[PDB]
């Protein structure tokens, strides 16, 4: 259940302000080599952050 | 065939299917909400 927002394109390998389904933060987006399972949406670090 | 399920409370179903109650370890994953 998402709000009336217009989505845009994703910019890789640069410092960006991101919003994924309401989840926001600042960081560089790069290709992952993490073996995500079919039911998993995101992963976390030891600090319990994305 | 060994089939394992978790039925728990809304209601969620987790499961695992492996070839072969035998001793061993694996973790079941959610399939149906």
């Amino acid at each position: 259940v998402c709000g009336p927002k217009k989505s845009t394109n994703l910019v890789k390998n640069k410092c960006v302000n991101f919003n994924f389904n309401g989840l926001t933060g600042t960081g560089v987006l790069t290709e992952s080599n993490k073996k995500f399972l079919p039911f998993q949406q995101f992963g976390r670090d030891i600090a319990d952050t994305t | 065939n060994l089939r394992e399920f978790v039925f728990k409370n809304y209601f969620k179903i987790y499961s695992k299917h492996t070839p072969i109650l035998p001793q061993g370890f694996s973790a079941l994953e959610p399939l149906v909400d």
